Order: C-alpha cells, then structure tokens, then sequence
C-alpha cells in the first residue's frame, strides 16, 4: 500500500505522505499529491483503496468550501473531523463506504493544532501522531521513543526523517520520496519533499 | 443545517440501510477480532396450564449471554392487558418489544371498544405480525388470559405458527418441562393444585437444563383475580461467602483526580 | 456523472440488503396491493377506485415535505387509527434526523427536479 | 458428519503454597444444553504426592488418566521409584504432543509436592506447553477465576498490603469462595466442589455443595 | 400428517391424524388439522403449520366476504381456487398442501386436492401429507364406488390408522368429519377405538 | 476487534461507572484517550463498549433525542428513560444492529435512588441491583463483580471495588487496558479518576 | 452415518438390582420399519445391556461382547467380567473405534447388579463414559430423565416395584411426546437370581 | 474384540477451541554486536483475547552454549528446541566438541521442513558463541534458516524492529546494548495487544549465555 | 424396484417387480431380480445394480464352498449372515438391500431381511426397494398367518401390482418365485396377468 | 518475491539477483546470496517459496558434488541441466514439489556458456537471457531491445545496470543491492555489487 505520517507539536502540524501510485507490480506515478487543501488551515491525508480515496475526498473538500462561502468563517479542524466522520460512518450502509483511511491535520486559531486519526470505518480518535499503511507498524515505535509533547519544528522534520529512513531500511514496499507541509498560524506551508 | 443530501429521512421502521457493514464485518468470524457482540436467548422454561376456572402460568428468571449467567432474576411474564399475560422464550428483545407492541394494540382495541379484550384477539395480531416478519423475529410466546368466554391457553411459535392446548411448555427447559406435565396433568384441577404442579414443571427446567434456573415466577388469571406471584419459590440460594476480602480504602493507586460539586 | 448530494447511485448496493429489505421498508404498498386485489377480486374495481380517488386526496395538502406531517386522515381510512405497528415508533418522522433545503424537498414532492 | 470432539464443561483450580498443593474441580458433567450427572469428580490422584486434574471433553480425559496411570506403573518398573511431580509433568507434556494433529481435547493442571517437599503447580494446554505456577484455573470458568486468583494470591494491583504467605485454611477458603462465585455466573460448575489437599502426610479430600441449578 | 378426504354419494368424509413434529419431539400431539373454511367447507393442512394456517385463515376472510356478497353459500369450487390462488402466486414462499373439501347445493360432495405447488384437481378421494405415501396402496386397493357414509368413515379410519402406525410424523388421535347435507358431524378416534392391525 | 469494558456498580446513594481506554485496531493501540463514558446528565452517565465506530455514533445518535427530550419537556431526564429510548434507538437497527452494548448508571434526580442497567445490541432492558458489565470482558468481569461486590457501599468502598474490578479484569485481556477511568456518581458530586494500569 | 436406529434406553437403580427398559422399533429414517426387533442384551449372568443408535452395529457388538462372555465361560476358572469391567471395555472399544473416524454409533446403558452392590452405566458413540444411578438416551434424557431424577433426589433408594413402575411411566411419557417411538417396549430387571427380560409390553392409557 | 485400545494407545518414539489450541508465542528479539549475542524476549502468552499467563519463559534454555526461542506457537516450539537439545547433546557426547551454531539451526530447519504445511506455526531464533565467533539464526517453521546481525520475530516483531533499527550499532558497548533491548521490547509491548508482562533479557557472550534481568513492563513504564 | 418375500406353512414365496433406472430412462425392463444363491435359497437385490450383484455372486461364492464343505444343504440362516457380513463390512461402500429368502430342511421357510446397513433379522414378509414405500400399509392391512401357497401368490401379486402403479422406478412385469421342499416353481405375470384396479 | 537475471554472451555468463529475503511486510535481511555454487563452473540461481529453495539447492549441489568426486571429473552443464529437471519434474508428485524457479548458468570447456531457464514445473529451456520473479517482466524488454549474440562483458555489465535501474523506477517492490557473478573460462568470478 502507501504511507502517511502525521506528527503534532506545540503550535504546528507536521505531516507527511508517500508519493506513489501503484497499480500492480507496476507503479503508474511518483508525484502522487495525496494530500487534500480542505481549508486555509485543514488538510486531509486520504488513502485506502483506489477510486474512494478521490471521491471521498472531493467530496469533503467541496463540503467544507461550500461551508466556508456560505457563512464566511471556515470549519474548525475539530469540526471538519467530526463532520467527516459523520459522513464516512453513514456511507458505512449502502455504497459500500469507500475503504478510505483519513489523517485530518488542523490549526484553529483558537484551540491549537489538531490531528484526527480515522480507519475505514469512521472511527474518529485525537493524538498526537498516527500513521496508515503497512508502514505504520514500522514508524510508529520511533514515533512513541523520541516524541515529547514540545517539539520544535526542526526537531519534529528531523524526526521525520527517521521514521522515514528506517522505513526505507526495512519496508518492502519501494517509497522513494514523500511529501512534507507543515501546518502553523499561517496557513499551510510546503516542505522539500524527502527523497532518496 | 439541514444539510442538502438524503432527500430527507421520511420513513422509518426498521433500518437495513447500514446492513453490508454487517455482512463484511467477518472481524468476529475470520480477521480475528471477533468483540462483535451477539444478542441473547431469554426465556428458558416457560409453561402454563387451565385449571379448573383460569390459567395458571409460570417461568424462570435466568437470562444467558452466550454461555455466562447475565441476569439472575430477569423477569418472563409479561404483562399484556389486566386480564391476559405472556410468557416469552426465544430471542430476548424481540419478545420483549412484540409482547410491547402487542399490549399497546390490545389495550386500545379495549379502550375504543369499551369491554374486556379477548385473548383470541392477541392470538391472532402475535400470529400475522410474527407470519409478516417471516420468522426473522424470533420470539415464542406462551399466551394466556380468561375473557367473558373462559379461560384460554395458546403458544405461539416465531414462524407464525399458534397452538391453543390446556397445557403449553416453550423454552430451552421445554422438554424436561413436558415430562412433569405429560405425566402429572389432570383436567380441572383447583388454584393450589394447578400452581404446584407449574412450580414442579418449571422446577424440572431448572435442576435438568444449563439454559435455564433462578427463582420461579408464577402468574394466576383466574375470572376476577389476577396475582402476579413473584418471584414464587426461591429454590437457590447464593453460597454463603466464607473469605473477608473487603478491599480497603487506599488499596488503589490514582494518577488524577477531577472533582465537580453539582447541586 | 455529478454529487454534492452524496452521488445519487446505490448501483453497487442493487440486491437489497436482505429478503427483509423492500419488502419491509414497502409493507405500506404491499398491504395497499393485498387489499386492492381482495377488493377487485371481490368487491371490485370501484373500491379500488375509491381508495386510490380518496389516498390521492388526503396527501396533497397535510404540510410541506421538509416539515413533519402527521397524516391523520390517512390513518382512519385503512385501520390504522386503531392499529399501531413498528413503523410508528422507530425512527419517526417528526425527528426525521437527516434533512436537505426546504424548497429543493418541496420541488420534488410535486416533481420539478 | 461426525464432530470426532465435543465439550463436557468442568472447572479445575491449583494453588501451591508452601506445604500443600490445592487441586479442586466441579463435579458436573455437561453436554450442549443436558446435566449427565452430578457426581463426576474430575480431579484424579495419581501419586502420594502429586493429583491430576483434567477438564473439557470426557472421553480424552478418561483416555489420558489411564494413558498416565500405566506409565506410572511402567516407571515404576523400569526406574524403581515413583515419579516426581516435574518428571509427570515433563511426560504428559510428551504425551499430549504425541497427538499433535488429533489433540486431547483436555486441560490439565498438575499440582503437588517437588522433590524438597515445597508446592508445585503446573499448567498445561491441550498439545502439551507446560509451566509452572504459584496457582491456575482451567476450564470453561477458568476466564472467571483467573482474575481474582491474580488479586487474592498474586495481590496484583493493590498497594501497600502486607505479603503474607498463604496458609492452608485461607487457602481453602479462597478456593471455597471463588467456586461458590463461579458457580453463580457459569453455567456448566455446580452441583458439588471435590477439593483435594495435597501435603506430606497424604491426600485429603473435602467436598462441598454449590448451586444444584 | 396424514390428511385424507373421500367423496360418497351425497356429501364428502374428511380424515386427519394429530401430530405437529418440531424435528423428532412431539409439539403437539391433540392438532386439530380440519380447519373450517365456511359452514360446510373444510380444508385439511399439511406441510409448514405457519403458512397453511395464514394461508386458511385468509382464505376464510375471503371466502366469506365472497358469499356474503353473493347471498348464497359458496362453491366448493370457489374455496379451492381461492386456495389455488394464494398457493400458487406465492409458491415459493409457502410449503402448503391442502385438501380442500366440502358440500355446496349444485355439485354435491367434492373433494379437491390442491397439492405444494398450485395445482387444483377434483378427486374421488385425495390423501396427503408424510405419511400419505405408506397408503396410497392401500387406498387404491381398497377404493370401491357409490360407498355409504359409514363405511367410507370405516375405510378413512382404516387408512389413517395404517399411515400413522409407520410414519414418524404421524400418530396421535384420528379426527374424523363427515359433511352432508345436513352438517357435519365430527368425531374423534382416540385410543382403543383406532383399528388395529396384528403385528407378526 | 477495537475492544473495550464498562462496568456499573450499585450502592448507598451513589453508584460508580467505569471504562477502559485503548482505541486500537484489532491488535494495535492507537490511542489512550478514548472517550467510553458520555455525560447525559447531572447524575447520569452512559458507558459504550464495542466498535468505536459505532460507541462514537450511538452517543451522538442518542444526545441528539435527549437533547430534543430535555427541550420538549423541559425537565432533567430520569434514568428509566434514557434505559428506555435506548432500547427503542437500538431496536431500531433490529436487523441492523449498531454492534455495541451500552450500560446505564446514575441516580434519580428527584429522589437520588441509585438506577443501573445493560443492553445487548439490540436492546433488552436489563435493570440489575448490584452491577452490569459488557466488552470483550465478559467473563472477567463478571467473575469479579460476583465475588467482590457487597451491598450497601459507602462510596470510598465502593471506588475500591470497582477500581479492583477494572484492574484485574481488563490485565486479563488483550484487547483491552491501557488505562481505566472511574466515576463515582453521588448525591451532592461527581469524581472522575483515572487508575493506575499497566500499560502493556 | 447411521441408516436403522434406535430412540430411547431407560434405567434406574434400586435396591437389589438394576432395571432397564428400551421399546421394540427400528426407525428407517421418519419410518417405523421393524416393529418386533430386540435392542435389549442379556451379557451375562450378571449384567444386561440395552442400546440407541445404528441397529447393525448394535448386532456387531451382541456378535462380539457375547463371544468373550463364551470365551471366559469355556476356561471355567469361574472369575467371570463384572458389570464395570464390561462398561470400561465398551467404553474402550468406542473410543478406540471414534478415534480412527469411523465410530460405533450407539449409545449404551449397562446395568449390572453383581458383588450385593448394584452399577448402571453410560457409553456413548465418543467413549464419553460415567455412571449415575439413573440413566436416559436419546430423546429419553430430556424427557424422562427429569422425572426420574426428581423422583430419586427425594426418595434416593427405591424398591423394585416403584422402579419398574417409574420406568413405565417415563416410557409413557416417552411414548407421548417423542416421535421415533413404539408402544411396545421390554423391560430387563436383573437381580441376585438373574437377568430378567418381560416382553413385550404394550402402554393401555387413558 | 474389534480394535480394544491395546495399552498406552500410541506414544512410543515421540520423538520424530475444541483442541485445537497451543497458546502463543511474541514479540522476541535478538542482535549481533561486537562483544556477543544479546537475546530478549516478553513473557506473556495468549490464547484468543484471554491472557493465559503473564510468565511465560519465552527464551529457550537449550544448553549452557547456545540459546533458542519461542515464538509463533509455544508447544511447537518448546518441544523441537526440546528434541535440537536432545540432538546437540547427543552430538557432542560422540564427537567430543560442542556443536556449531550453524549446525544447530541446520538440524532444526531440517527436522520442521518435514511437516511443511502440516500446521506448525515455529518461529524460533538460534543463538550461541561458537568456533567461529558469533552466531544467529532464524529457522522458522516453512524452513527459512538465514544468518544475519539482528532479527525479531513475533506478533510485535515490526515494533522492534523499528527501535532496535534505528539504536543498533555493532560497536555498542555491552551496558546500553541491555538499554537498547529494553527500550524495543517495551516499545513493542507498548504498541501490540499481544506483547506483554516481563522482559527478560539474555547475553550470550563468550563460552556461556548469562542471564541479564527479568523486568516488569510496568516497571519499565515508571522507569522510562 | 419393490422387491417382496412372504413366509408360508412349509416353504416361502419371493417376488419382485422387473424394471433397472439410470435416471428417468429405463435401462432394463426384464432384468430378473431374483437370483438364485443355491438350490433352494434365493435372494432379492434392491439398490445400486453393482454392488448387489458383486454381493450375490460373492455370497453365492462362500456358501457353494461351505455347502460342500458341510457336505448338507446350508441353512438359510447361513446365507443369510454371509450376506450381512458382507454388507456390514463395506456398509460404506454399498447400497445394496437384500431379502434373503429361502427353505432348508431344519427350521422351514425362512425370510430375512438385511436392509441397507448390515441388520439381519427375521421376518414374517419382508419387502425393500423403493415402492415398498407405497404398500407398506396394504401389507400390514392384509397379511395373515396360516396362509396358503396359492393365496401367498394372490397377495405377492396385488402388492407388486400396487406398488408398479404409483413408483416410477417400479414397473414392467412380475417374476414369482414359490419355494418349497419339493423345488421352486418361477413364474411370470405379464400383461393382462397384472391385477388391475380400477382408477376413479 | 524477488528476482533473478541471466545473460549469456560469446564466451560467458553473466547473472546477477536480488539481495533481500523478505518475510512479510518486513524484510529480514538484505545480504542474501541466493546463488548456489553447483561446481567450479556451474551456479544454480534459485528462487521460490521459502524453505523449498533452499533445500532443493543443496540438493542438487550435493549431488554435483558427489558426482564430480565420484568420478573425477565435473558435470556439464547441460548435464546439470537436465539431471536436475528430472529431479524436480519427479517431485511434481509426492512433496509437493517445490516451486522452486531456478536459472541454471555454466560454462563447458567444450561446449561454450550455456543458461537455463526453468519454471516450478521443470520446463527446461535454453536460452541467451532470461529472469524470474515479477521483476522479469519489466526487465525482458529491454533485454530484448539491446542483446545481440555478440556482448564484451562491459557491454553486457551496462546492459545489466540499465535493467536494474529501470526495475528500481518501475517496480513496486525494494530491491536495492544485487549481486553479481560472471562465468567464464577461468571459474566464477565475482564482481562488484549493483547498490543504490
């Protein structure tokens, strides 16, 4: 499968996610931008299986803009999470949902950063870093040994970085490069894609 | 607010939408996982007879989640109208809910026709409402009552299916019920007579069935009397405790503590 | 080929959710047809004629689909006034829990969409 | 069409203090939704010193206690000296193994006395992992047990208590006490409680009453 | 389950054991099997006890609007393919048999025979159900033309008692009803009064 | 498959619920913080154990009607109730069943009278006079409950029971840990604690 | 798979002996195909035997549990195979016959009264073996064996006539509510004389 | 007399729910550096959801040369390292010389390949100092028997080896090499259900393994 | 295929129908089901055609040899218990029914009946196949004791004749089989022999 | 799963395969010779389903052993060839076989290099060039496109370098060092790993 990462400090979120695009043994594209501009200040990491991840995605994406025109303010992360949870759960029914794996990683100006953690079945659960993939297993033990609720931004990159490299040492799969933003007071800031 | 969507949720009664997640949530089956709850079976020896003047009903008070004794005095007789009760075996909620829906109906038809309702009548909306649901709801009821036309005895099956007999046994206990009764029966019998022989019936469910045993309920319908013997015979007893365990104040360890006064 | 509604389709879901589907969820048409067909049968085609004359008008004005409606009328023309089932109690309409835009509901009652 | 298996219910429990080992089991034989009997121990003696008690299917369990008593005769003959309790307990390890692909549907749990004369307890799994413990529960109630063998004996989770070593009599009560909760909660342990008190001046047998439902 | 019905002169003699199997346990074994359609029309029940029973009492809630509407007593033609019809349209979903017979002015005794599936046939005598198989010899062997009341009720008793002797889901009691004319008179062989057949 | 275990335990005018806290996929802890006892009320809580997916929308789900309830009648909801609805919210989905099993615990607001109560995913009211429980648990639990449970509690007594409770039932499970949170409901004030468990 | 079977076995004890009962009929499936068929055995001059189940292997085994009776018999050194030593082989023999996957499909019930001290005991088509003072098979442990244990936990030591009088009426109760049973059982009664067997005995109800 | 259970069944030559159940085996680990082999391991083992015990001694004791490990199925394991020390005793009381590492692992693959796809669920580690330095292997139950400077097998394997990854070095010196074990074991146990109760640690260093500490996770947790 | 024996004073008549099913098609309609095992014992083959004619000529074997061993005619109890023998070891593997049926010198006219199974037990009349289905009752309403040759071939023939007529797999014509000390007199009904009865 | 690959040119063989033992989504290790030295001019390239492999490997390398120590001189290798087809064709039966792909690469002193290809239902065919594994399939064509039957070593070296790099574009799977042997007239040599 393929990768996210999503890591929470003071005042920023930190994620990242693979840029590849299999479709069989074959991988079809290598800038694969998994990674949907909800709002100003939200971003959504989807994954899963092919098709639902888009359309999903799309979905929510066209849902929380026409929320935004048509009142004027913008969701707040914690209900952009929640809103999608509620529209992934009830599709839990008849379109066979969509399989789609979610990291939703906000800012509020008023309540901090923010990440939600959400399987396929639209069980939403704050923290302070997740992970989806097979490559979850792998980063999430660096991730619990040299995370601290005080990060700063070089300190949580470079942790990345770990996760990322051991990820390359043993993960079969081959992900070469992810892409990086941050999430702070000011919007969403792109990062050097990480490559190898 | 009032988001645009679902034209709008008009009907409800009975969901299936929501089903497929049922059906590919192996989890419990394959994927280990297996949480993934499964429901109940409530009601475990159930019986009534006709005596002489009335109907004479009875029913344990063990309620079993899998194979683990949830409830120890989960009561069977339900009440359906001030003359006429119900005991239930099969799965626990749908007798719960149907002998509920049953009585509402019932209680009205009495209500706008200003007399007694019969007990055929309740026969006959558990008989098509259980035939309309085509057996999904499993729920066995022992239906009994005395209208202005003598007493009345029916077991309704889940398939649809009723039965009217002087003397019914449903449940898990059923067949070590019957023994008593095949064996012990007699037509017109009087109250004391009729409410031992129930309590033997449904105490031969008890001792001889691993489904079923706790204290014993009776309910005696006569023409004007109508006693709800409960719980009737307290046949077992808990053992009593020889250790102190007492788990002292301080025992426990505690990160934090959050205090909120209400009133 | 559009959405913004939830991508009007179910072509995946096709086969009903369960032999318990359709025809619960469309008991009320069911019974409609059981008791036409005892009608034509043997009372017949006026009754018919007259249930469907008369089923007509008493839903053309009780309220506006994005707002509850009790259906009263309806109710004391086919024995339901005294007979209550599990289409009553479970999820009512009054809290219907999910609704759309009022006018976009009330177009497609009368069928502008 | 023939299940070759099937489940007769019945709790065992061991605890081995330090100059006894306590084996206890419900005497209640099961099948599906039917009492067979009231009065089928399921603790076996094998040894001065050392009690056997097997639980789950019946017929494995009667196989398996006369598999285990010949070879307490054989080596008896062989060696010239009865079997220690490790050495019974390494043997049946083998001796379930030795049936790795049609099991012994059966939980046993060995308790006695070690060669020093201290309490022993070993637990075992129906294809023959053995280990020793302080104390164990087996069995279709073994899941209630456990837990509050684990708080009583092994004062897991409390703070600030006192070790004391468990003596005899609060053995037996404990015993006593968690078969009289089990019995409340389980279905298939009742109807009598067969306590076997393993020391160094025998075998003892108590038996107490549950609930007879 | 052995529902039988014969045709004599003037009027029509039904027959069915009592005996309702759950599997191999006896749910009930007093059954009363000859559900009375109208007056003088009966059916006999064989196969799923819910469908046969939903399927009778809603052939009577017909059947009685039908002759009300019509000011007359019904056909026995009429019940049967009212029967036939709710047999038929819902096949699948039902696993009835039924031996609709009974007495109407015009035609006399009628027994029809509407079996699982949806066909509706007139018979000189119609059995059904299990045990119907352990007699078919014998009432073939046995059946005579223009018999009495009497001993068309003797030859029913014999049947039903040779059926249930072999078949598993057939025992109990013998419940007899003989429509004529006048109307039924039912009866109920029970115990000693069942005819018995020395066994080697 | 996610896990989780709640317990209710009664006693003198105060009553105790408790939960769990691991939020993890079918092997895999994924967070510690997950939230199984909702406030509905001054001095009633509800406990959820099963699919998160599913313990997140039956708590909104039933917020939604106790919030409409609360506003349409405008008193603070008595216990019996909010054991009722939840019964009719669960049979709603009869053949749909949201896989979860609620427990009720809190005291009646005019009386202070201890209430408790279980349900099964498709909703049976189970009132009790000593404890519920639910999760993959079951046995744990009960087994524990049955022997350290005495009646009339004070409700430091009572926090010991039912922290003893959690922390040698949940050790026992795999699936479920991480932590216990305990409430102590009284008839003056509300205690949240959280316990020390082990961790793995 | 069994094709020919066998419903019930009745069997209580009493103070003197051990009474067992078992109807005449062998069911080919939903039909009583042989009415007049004997599932009682007479092992020895000590123990009888009565089983349910497969008919021919129950004739396999009156083959072969009789044979060793002969066998012993014949050497005259005059110990003969107790009633619990015919229960223990039997129980082993099933065993050892489920073990291979291709079980005897029956359901014993050996009574015995050998030694002043009576025995009933109990073996099943998966070697499952033990004892009680009443025994039922089939349908018979549902619908008779309550009747007979709540009769013994009152009175626990009967005598002969109200065993054989409980063991009639179990199989009346039997005879009502099971569907694979006859009106014509026999009765085998064994006490210090003898194996007895009355037969056949039919149920005159009311 | 038909077949009359003869005596003892069959139990001669062992040797080379419903019963179905062996308990369970996770979460071991074990690496390579410079001054020797260290070995760690949980000690809990599960059966479904239920915990049948929290001590289970996971790190084979095959010989005061060389060590195994349990991991996968416990019986399975526990009696073929049983049978390899069995065999490697007998081998070194013939040729006079301990047996080598490399053997060992041999012997083992070798042994479990018959009874390919008959239902074992081995997944053991062999570990020892032998005559030509260091040894580890990992000989599971389809027949890998691959050499290699570190491994972790288990429920909770992926756990360890993220941790043991990204700490391994092989020139650790010997103290934060205990350090480092303690740290993937508890992480392990941190994340996975399955993975719990005590982490024993064993060094195999030259001529002889030594036991290092046996401890509790909830220890551990205060500790770190 | 409804095979049929009967026990008369001093000696036994067989009987059985002529008519071998692959299916819906009719393979053989003469075949002779009545094959002879020795001088004056016969057996009466119900089943898979293969398995009951290895078996025949199997026993047939096994009781030529035995019978010049004995150097005296076998007794039917003999053939018999070869028969079951044979059918009980490879009770799995067979499908055969058989009627052993025949006359010796010591015990008379005897008829056994090994079923599909391995059971041997003695019978008055025993019949087997398929359409014994449908005359099991006129059987047991007929059969007395004390018959006679000629009458035992009266009832043989109505039987066969009833069963024919309502199984498919059974038709064609009747081969008899009178066996008595003297030797058997085989005969064939055919045609217009056929009791007929006459349909409604 | 893994890969191998054979070239064969005037007077040599040149082969090479993957470095990395997988055994779920984790690898185990990556320095895995899976190359079997047959005799001192023979390597028996075999992949497969773990545990069978190996065992067939030492198999057919005991065998060539014993053979060359037997009789003194050394198995050629279309002789290796063969006789080890007939071994694994007569296990198509019993032990399941193996699935065991192998690539068999000699050279004879009189007969020239020769390359073998073999599937796991012993199918020998003869061939300039070959490859197993999923990798094969994005590899052949450029095979095919750059071969011709006269190939200098370093010709065919770059050769092999631009199928690995193309197969570390394309394929999903992590394969990031591969061994390398040629054989010619003067034993097996080893050359320098293909590392990325």
């Amino acid at each position: 499968m393929e990768y996210l990462i999503g890591i929470q400090g003071p005042d920023y979120v930190l994620v990242a996610s693979d840029r590849v695009a299999a479709s069989n043994i074959v991988q079809m594209k290598d800038d694969h931008d998994k990674m949907f501009k909800m709002s100003e200040k939200i971003l959504l990491l989807c994954v899963g299986e092919a098709g639902d991840t888009v359309q999903f995605a799309e979905y929510i994406q066209k849902n929380v803009q026409l929320y935004k025109m048509r009142n004027g303010y913008e969701l707040s992360p914690t209900a952009a999470a929640n809103f999608t949870r509620r529209n992934l759960a009830d599709c839990l029914r008849s379109r066979t949902p969509y399989h789609v794996n979610l990291l939703l990683a906000g800012y509020d100006e008023h309540e901090g950063p923010a990440l939600y953690y959400m399987d396929y079945l639209a069980a939403l659960a704050k923290a302070p870093f997740a992970a989806h993939g097979y490559g979850a297993f792998l980063t999430l033990s660096i991730l619990d040994r040299y995370y601290t609720p005080t990060i700063s931004r070089e300190r949580a990159v470079e942790l990345l970085r770990k996760c990322l490299e051991e990820l390359q040492k043993r993960f079969i799969l081959n992900l070469p490069t992810f892409s990086v933003r941050i999430i702070d007071k000011n919007g969403i800031h792109d990062l050097d894609n990480i490559s190898f | 607010m009032a988001a645009v969507s679902v034209y709008a949720p008009p009907v409800g009664g009975f969901s299936f939408d929501n089903c497929r997640r049922n059906a590919v949530l192996e989890a419990d089956f394959a994927k280990r996982g297996y949480k993934l709850p499964k429901v109940r079976k409530t009601g475990t020896t159930i019986a009534g007879v006709v005596y002489k003047d009335g109907i004479v009903l009875g029913a344990d008070t063990r309620a079993t989640e899998g194979m683990v004794v949830a409830d120890k005095n989960c009561s069977k007789i339900h009440f359906i109208s001030p003359n006429i009760y119900c005991c239930g075996a099969g799965t626990a909620a749908d007798t719960d809910m149907t002998t509920q829906l049953i009585s509402s109906n019932l209680e009205l038809h009495s209500l706008s026709t200003g007399r007694l309702p019969r007990v055929v009548t309740a026969n006959r909306m558990l008989k098509q409402m259980l035939f309309r649901y085509q057996g999904y709801i499993g729920a066995a009821l022992v239906l009994g009552g005395v209208d202005v036309t003598g007493p009345h005895l029916y077991s309704i099956y889940p398939h649809g299916s009723t039965d009217k007999l002087p003397y019914v046994t449903m449940g898990s206990g059923s067949l070590a019920a019957m023994a008593v009764f095949e064996d012990k029966f007699r037509p017109d019998m009087e109250e004391e007579e009729a409410k031992n022989l129930v309590s033997e019936a449904i105490a031969a469910g008890i001792f001889n069935d691993l489904g079923s045993g706790s204290n014993i309920d009776l309910c005696v319908i006569s023409k004007n009397k109508l006693d709800f013997l409960r719980p009737y015979t307290v046949p077992n007893k808990k053992g009593t405790r020889l250790g102190r365990y007492r788990c002292e104040k301080g025992t426990t360890a505690v990160l934090t503590e959050k205090i909120t006064p209400l009133e | 080929d559009l959405l913004r509604k939830g991508f009007s389709c179910v072509k995946n879901e096709l086969l009903p959710s369960h032999p318990l589907e359709l025809s619960e969820k469309n008991f009320q048409l069911n019974q409609d047809k059981m008791n036409f067909s005892t009608l034509r049968n043997i009372q017949g085609l006026f009754a018919p004629l007259k249930l469907q004359m008369e089923f007509k008008a008493v839903q053309q004005v009780q309220r506006l689909p994005f707002l509850s409606s009790s259906n009263l009328s309806l109710d004391v023309l086919r024995g339901n006034d005294e007979t209550i089932g599990f289409e009553d109690i479970l999820n009512d309409p009054s809290q219907s829990e999910v609704m759309g835009e009022p006018h976009l509901m009330v177009e497609y009652k009368l069928g502008l969409l | 069409r023939f299940s070759p298996y099937v489940f007769n219910g019945g709790t065992i429990l061991a605890i081995a203090g330090e100059d006894f080992a306590i084996v206890a089991s419900d005497t209640r034989l099961s099948e599906g939704f039917s009492i067979h009997t009231r009065d089928s121990p399921k603790c076996y003696k094998l040894t001065d010193k050392t009690v056997i008690g097997c639980s789950g299917f019946h017929g494995d369990c009667l196989t398996l206690t006369k598999i285990i008593e010949a070879r307490l005769k054989m080596y008896k003959h062989s060696n010239n000296k009865a079997m220690t309790t490790g050495a019974i307990a390494a043997m049946l390890s083998t001796i379930l193994y030795s049936r790795r692909f049609f099991p012994y549907y059966v939980y046993n749990i060995i308790g006695g006395l070690d060669e020093e004369g201290k309490g022993a307890v070993y637990s075992f799994d129906p294809v023959g992992s053995y280990q020793r413990d302080s104390f164990k529960a087996g069995g279709s109630a073994s899941a209630m047990l456990q837990p509050l063998l684990d708080n009583q004996v092994g004062f897991k989770n409390m703070q600030n208590v006192e070790h004391v070593p468990l003596s005899l009599d609060r053995a037996m009560r404990l015993v006593k006490d968690v078969f009289i909760s089990a019995a409340e909660r389980d279905v298939y342990t009742g109807d009598a409680l067969r306590i076997c008190i393993v020391t160094k001046e025998g075998i003892r047998e108590e038996t107490v009453s549950l609930r007879k439902d | 389950t052995t529902i039988m019905a014969v045709q004599f002169d003037g009027g029509v003699v039904l027959g069915a054991d009592s005996r309702t199997t759950t599997g191999s346990y006896i749910a009930n074994r007093v059954t009363d099997k000859l559900t009375p359609i109208h007056d003088r029309i009966f059916c006999c029940r064989s196969g799923s006890a819910a469908d046969t029973q939903a399927v009778a009492d809603a052939v009577t809630y017909q059947l009685g609007f039908h002759s009300i509407e019509l000011n007359e007593p019904p056909l026995v033609h009429t019940a049967a393919s009212l029967f036939k019809e709710m047999c038929y349209r819902y096949r699948e979903d039902l696993m009835a048999g039924i031996i609709i017979a009974g007495w109407d002015p015009q035609e006399g005794g009628q027994v029809y025979s509407v079996p699982m599936g949806g066909m509706m046939v007139r018979q000189s005598f119609a059995i059904g159900g299990s045990g119907s198989s352990y007699i078919y010899g014998y009432v073939d062997a046995t059946y005579r033309e223009g018999m009495t009341k009497e001993e068309c009720l003797q030859f029913t008793a014999n049947a039903l008692a040779l059926a249930m002797e072999r078949d598993g889901s057939s025992g109990g009691v013998i419940r007899l009803a003989a429509i004529a004319e006048s109307g039924v008179e039912r009866q109920v062989l029970l115990g000693d009064q069942i005819p018995k057949f020395a066994v080697a | 498959y996610n896990g989780g275990a709640v317990m209710a335990m009664k006693g003198k005018n105060c009553v105790a619920i408790a939960a769990d806290r691991r939020f993890g996929i079918q092997a895999q802890m994924v967070t510690t913080d997950f939230q199984k006892i909702f406030p509905m009320g001054d001095r009633l809580y509800i406990g959820l154990a099963g699919l998160a997916t599913d313990v997140q929308t039956v708590a909104q789900r039933l917020k939604f009607r106790l919030n409409l309830y609360e506003l349409k009648e405008g008193r603070q909801i008595k216990p019996y109730t909010l054991m009722s609805m939840v019964a009719n919210l669960l049979y709603e989905k009869r053949f749909g069943p949201y896989y979860t099993e609620p427990v009720i615990a809190g005291l009646d607001p005019k009386t202070f009278k201890p209430f408790i109560c279980s349900l099964d995913l498709i909703g049976c009211p189970m009132v009790t006079d000593d404890f519920v429980v639910s999760g993959t648990c079951a046995e744990q639990m009960y087994g524990m409950c049955e022997s350290l449970w005495e009646p009339n509690m004070d409700p430091d007594h009572l926090f010991e029971t039912i922290s003893q409770a959690m922390l040698n039932a949940v050790d026992r499970d795999a699936v479920s840990g991480m932590g216990v949170i305990v409430h102590i409901i009284e008839k003056d004030k509300i205690t949240t604690r959280t316990l020390k468990a082990r961790m793995d | 798979n069994p094709m020919v079977t066998g419903t019930s076995v009745l069997g209580v004890k009493f103070e003197g002996g051990v009474v067992i009962a078992a109807d005449m009929l062998g069911s080919y499936g939903s039909l009583a195909r042989f009415r007049n068929i004997s599932r009682i055995m007479r092992v020895n001059n000590s123990t009888m035997l009565g089983a349910s189940g497969d008919y021919a292997d129950f004739q396999y085994l009156k083959q072969v549990l009789g044979q060793m009776v002969i066998d012993e018999e014949l050497l005259g050194d005059g110990h003969s195979y107790s009633p619990r030593a015919i229960h223990s082989w039997l129980t082993r023999a099933m065993y050892s016959r489920r073990s291979k996957m291709n079980p005897l499909w029956n359901t014993m019930v050996i009574g015995g009264y050998a030694d002043g001290e009576s025995f009933l005991g109990y073996v099943d088509m998966l070697g499952v073996a033990y004892e009680a003072p009443s025994l039922a098979t089939g349908y018979g442990a549902y619908l008779a064996q309550p009747l007979l244990r709540e009769v013994l936990e009152k009175q626990p030591v009967l005598s002969q006539t109200e065993a054989r009088d409980l063991v009639e009426r179990c199989m009346r109760v039997l005879y009502y509510r099971d569907a694979r049973s006859y009106n014509r059982f026999q009765i085998a009664t064994v006490t210090e004389k003898g194996v007895e067997i009355e037969g056949p005995l039919s149920t005159e109800t009311n | 007399l038909l077949d009359l259970g003869p005596g003892s069944l069959s139990d001669g030559l062992s040797l080379a729910e419903p019963g179905i159940e062996m308990l369970h085996g996770t979460t071991t680990l074990a690496f390579k550096f410079r001054h020797g082999v260290i070995v760690a391991a949980d000690s809990r083992a599960t059966a479904g959801a239920y915990i049948a015990s929290q001590t289970v001694k996971k790190v084979i004791e095959i010989n005061p040369y060389l060590l195994g490990t349990m991991a996968g199925g416990a019986a399975d394991c526990s009696f073929w390292e049983r049978l390899l020390a069995r065999q490697c005793r007998i081998y070194e009381l013939r040729n006079k010389e301990r047996i080598s590492v490399a053997a060992a692992s041999k012997l083992l693959a070798n042994m479990v390949y018959q009874y390919k796809g008959m239902g074992l669920s081995m997944g053991t580690m062999i570990c020892g100092w032998d005559k030509r330095g260091p040894g580890l292997y990992y000989v599971d139950s389809e027949g890998n028997r691959i050499s290699g400077a570190t491994f972790s097998v288990g429920s909770g394997s992926v756990y360890a080896y993220g941790v043991m990854d990204r700490g391994y070095s092989y020139d650790l010196e010997v103290e934060q090499a205990y350090d480092l074990a303690r740290r993937a074991i508890y992480q392990a146990t941190y994340r996975d259900a399955y993975s719990g109760g005590a982490v024993n640690l064993y060094h195999v260093r030259e001529d002889g393994w030594i036991r290092v500490s046996s401890d509790n996770v909830a220890d551990l947790h205060e500790k770190y």
